[PDB]
């Protein structure tokens, strides 16, 4: 088998010291099984250094465990040297446009199955055969959990910022005009603080009261319109529809989302804008968003929602545009066509899928 | 001298605090007063889980079949919090409603349960969707269907259906 | 101090200063 | 603050959306809405059992 | 009555004027 690292579906944990697998207990404290994997432990797919086995478990792995306890076939698992979900690609001598990553690693003919959350779609189903889906999803959008910077910060940022300079200049001019001493300056300051000559003083007091009332009203109006949080309605928000520089948004390369946008007509300039900063891994984009690098990460439902509910800084708002279902892949008409489908449907009816979902997808943020 | 400056600084701080308190109160007063404006199943409130919506229908009624056939993900999402029988769901609404806070089901029974609810602490919302009809269950290709169909059509024509309606369909101000 | 409001306030302040100067001169006259 | 918030409530409950609205589906005594007797609209609203 | 009634009337007028100005500014903005 070949699998791609995706949480909360499969976990990648390095082997401890000698070579044993660390034991873990779940929320119930019951044992959680795991197996041994081999892959590029070194780093990102650059220099191919040592490939020491690691411990793997999650949501897909125990599904394969149950699928294997029936039809009793012995199995070994190893990750993919590429690290991308097998899309179409050309070469410098493009006359075949073969398959990279997961699908190619199975299509080239050295692996048996695909156990990973790969979205089923038309052209994949044409070139490869799937089974009955066991999870449905639709890709949403996320963003940082706003910004709580509104705490006595707009001291001089209420649109026009000339308030303090204008007030000081007017007070100084009035004090100079009325000067016909330190006591006079203190009285003028008190006029600004409510701590002939009489008529001028009364007029100045009225002017100061009017200015104070106007300033209070302006501050209230400025601090009544701080409500924002556009939150992105969906893919039909004009703000993201126009490609701008301060609201960059992208998606992992060589994956389902890229092929879905690149094939469906809708428009071209959105794909052009997104292709500039398409990432190279599945999870590093989440860290980039959490830092501040990206503000809209287009990715499919389950993983996005679980990550959003994992760390209390990322939330999703939208309408769940487009829909599909995760499958379980395999070669073109392998002798294992029917039993996998029968077992997956029996489990789907039985409720085992519910047990797995409740075990490995739960909430901690709230 | 210096005391005047200190008093002026204190007064400026007091004015700023008063303005901030007024702005905060004004913003707060515009908060949740028309809450739960669901408006139907097309909104971000109810469609994808914003961390704390607890749906529920009857376990395999026409609600479950229609939902699972149209919008799949909500089939699982409701089914984790889906009650088996009708005259239970609204009871959970009296359980400090963290468990049940939505009971998607036919509007007629919901309006009745609102009417009988003398406390009147519940308000149906959301535009009607997926309109269907009722009928009488018969075996496949059974006889007698035409007779009963024409009988009920005639009873509707003469108003016997409305006779039964205003016999049973009451209204209570809510 | 939004455009029209600020302009009106400044104009009123200038007019009041001029009127106060004139009234002070008149009071000093008598 | 409360007076400002109350006065901020402008143009509230003065417009009707459409045929489907809580005001329309259940008036009690004060929101009578009607039309002219047995005209084209009357048989349309009677007919469509939807 | 130096301030038994005149002061109360002035305070009421000032409070009403402040509230009206605040409401007008809120409506305008």
């Amino acid at each position: 088998i070949v699998t791609i690292h995706q949480e909360p579906f499969v976990y990648v944990k390095p082997t401890m010291s000698d070579g044993t697998c660390k034991e873990e207990f779940t929320v119930n404290g019951d044992p959680v099984k795991k197996v041994i994997c081999t892959g590029p432990n070194d780093t990102s797919p650059g220099s191919p250094r040592h490939t020491v086995p690691q411990c793997c478990y999650g949501f897909c792995i125990d599904l394969l465990i149950k699928l294997a306890r029936t039809m009793n076939f012995t199995y070994e698992v190893h990750l993919v040297a590429d690290g991308k979900f097998g899309t179409q690609e050309r070469v410098n001598n493009s006359n075949k446009k073969e398959w990279n990553g997961m699908m190619g690693e199975l299509l080239s003919g050295q692996a048996d199955m695909i156990v990973a959350p790969l979205t089923i779609n038309n052209e994949r189903a044409q070139y490869i055969e799937f089974s009955k889906p066991f999870k449905y999803q639709g890709l949403t959008i996320l963003v940082k959990k706003e910004i709580p910077r509104s705490t006595l910060d707009s001291f001089m940022q209420p649109f026009q910022s000339t308030l303090w300079l204008l007030v000081g200049l007017s007070v100084h001019v009035v004090a100079v005009m009325l000067y016909l001493l330190s006591s006079a300056m203190w009285f003028s300051w008190g006029v600004l603080l409510n701590s002939s000559a009489r008529i001028l003083g009364m007029v100045w007091a009225g002017f100061a009261m009017i200015i104070v009332a106007s300033y209070t009203a302006n501050l209230a109006a400025f601090l009544v319109l701080d409500r924002p949080e556009e939150r992105i309605t969906g893919i039909n928000d004009p703000r993201l529809r126009n490609p701008s520089d301060k609201f960059i948004y992208a998606t992992v390369k060589q994956s389902s989302v890229d092929i879905y946008f690149r094939r469906q007509v809708e428009l071209s300039t959105m794909y052009r804008h997104m292709e500039k900063h398409n990432y190279e891994s599945a999870a590093e984009a989440i860290q980039a968003v959490r830092d501040n690098k990206l503000h809209a990460f287009i990715w499919d439902s389950a993983v996005l929602e679980f990550e959003a509910s994992q760390k209390c800084d990322l939330v999703t708002t939208g309408e769940l545009f487009f829909r599909s279902g995760f499958g379980i892949g395999m070669r073109k008409d392998s002798p294992w066509k029917q039993n996998v489908s029968l077992s997956i449907l029996k489990s789907h009816e039985n409720g085992f899928m519910e047990d797995l979902d409740k075990t490995w997808v739960r909430y901690q943020e709230c | 001298w210096t005391g005047r400056f200190l008093m002026n600084l204190w007064a400026i701080f007091c004015m700023f605090c008063l303005s901030t308190y007024t702005a905060n109160l004004a913003a707060v007063m515009v908060g949740e007063k028309i809450y739960e404006e669901l408006s139907g199943i097309h909104d971000p409130k109810l469609h994808h889980p914003s961390q704390g919506f607890r749906f529920g229908t009857v376990r395999e009624s026409s609600a479950e079949d229609y939902v699972r056939q149209s919008f799949p993900e909500m089939h699982e999402y409701m089914r984790r919090y889906n009650v088996p029988a009708t005259p239970d769901g609204v009871e959970y609404l009296k359980n400090d409603p963290e468990k049940l806070d939505a009971f998607i089901m036919d509007k007629a029974l919901l309006d009745y349960e609102v009417s009988i609810d003398a406390d009147c602490k519940l308000l149906t919302v959301g535009k009607p969707f997926a309109i269907e009809g009722y009928g009488i269950g018969l075996p496949p290709n059974s006889p007698l269907t035409a007779n009963i169909s024409e009988l009920i059509s005639q009873y509707k024509s003469h108003g016997f259906m409305d006779m039964l309606h205003d016999k049973w369909y009451r209204v209570v101000p809510c | 101090m939004g455009i029209k409001h600020f302009s009106g306030l400044f104009v009123l302040l200038c007019i009041g200063f001029g009127l106060s100067i004139l009234t002070t001169i008149g009071e000093h006259i008598v």
